[PDB]
């Protein structure tokens, strides 16, 4: 009670590193999409990577 | 059927003709890839080939070991494999 | 050893001592990576 | 399971005579290490090394510059997965029409 602890919106922190590793993760998709319509995959390893 | 007669039967019927194909590198070493297995070493000599020709140098530097221009290599690629027929 | 005396000379190592504002890598130091291979060179999952 | 991961900046350098060339699952190229091997991470200050010798399959090429967590190497789970093979038939629908 004498401390009143609470949580608030800013108070949610997030790993400093988050915008890097889905950026590269979304990166690798598209690379990965557009080889797929070029032949150079097939579609379990496109269902496999993702 | 057997294999013959069902070749015979698509030329006669439907059409097929074994096209050239030409592929790119990537998906050379695709197609040459995947007849072994997965995630196992390349034993083969052609699918060891392919994955080295994923390196621009070292296409540019298996033309200039045959000599060979950088006009030759393309004209190669677009090459009708097959017997040919006599002049 | 009487009257032993132990400072930085330079300004970088007082500020770290101190713990003053200063770079994390020192500038002396820091020296370029000779160049990696080109994207051009990489295989295609890693290409740009 | 676990993915080896670049501990900071800068080039990986790899004798690539000890490493055998095979392809990954998901398709992509990749160096297969059958014993253990020492990587090297050229970065401003420091070096780095880290590798698995019965199974490590190397996604990584040499004279490669990296950023930090990426993923380098898979451990493989070496260690032999429950037998509980399950097959299953995906199907591959056209886009469009044609011959």
């Amino acid at each position: 009670t004498a401390t009143s602890i609470s949580l608030g919106i800013d108070d949610l922190l997030t790993i400093p590193s988050k915008g890097w590793l889905v950026q590269d993760a979304e990166q690798q998709s598209l690379i990965l999409e557009k080889h797929h319509h070029y032949g150079n995959v097939h579609a379990v390893e496109k269902l496999r990577q993702s | 059927e057997s294999e013959e007669e069902a070749r015979r039967k698509n030329w006669v019927d439907r059409g097929w003709a074994p096209w050239e194909e030409i592929l790119s590198p990537e998906a050379n070493f695709a197609r040459k890839s995947l007849n072994e297995g997965e995630e196992v070493a390349l034993q083969s000599p052609e699918a060891i080939e392919a994955f080295k020709m994923l390196s621009p140098n070292y296409r540019k530097k298996k033309i200039s070991d045959m000599g060979i221009t950088e006009d030759e290599y393309y004209a190669k690629q677009f090459e009708i494999k097959g017997e040919i027929p006599e002049p | 050893q009487p009257e032993q005396e132990e400072e930085e000379l330079t300004g970088y190592e007082l500020d770290k001592r101190l713990g003053r504002p200063h770079p994390f890598i020192d500038p002396k130091t820091k020296k370029k990576i000779e160049k990696p291979l080109t994207s051009e060179e990489l295989w295609w999952n890693w290409r740009k | 399971a676990e993915h080896v991961r670049a501990p900071s900046n800068g080039k990986i350098k790899f004798n690539e005579d000890l490493v055998h060339p095979t392809r990954t699952r998901h398709g992509h190229p990749a160096f297969l290490c059958s014993i253990d091997l020492y990587v090297t991470i050229e970065s401003e200050d420091i070096l780095h090394n880290v590798n698995i010798p019965p199974k490590s399959l190397l996604l990584v090429q040499n004279d490669q510059y990296v950023e930090s967590e990426q993923v380098i190497a898979e451990i493989r789970a070496g260690i032999s997965t429950l037998n509980f093979k399950e097959k299953v038939r995906k199907h591959i629908y056209s886009d469009s029409d044609g011959e």
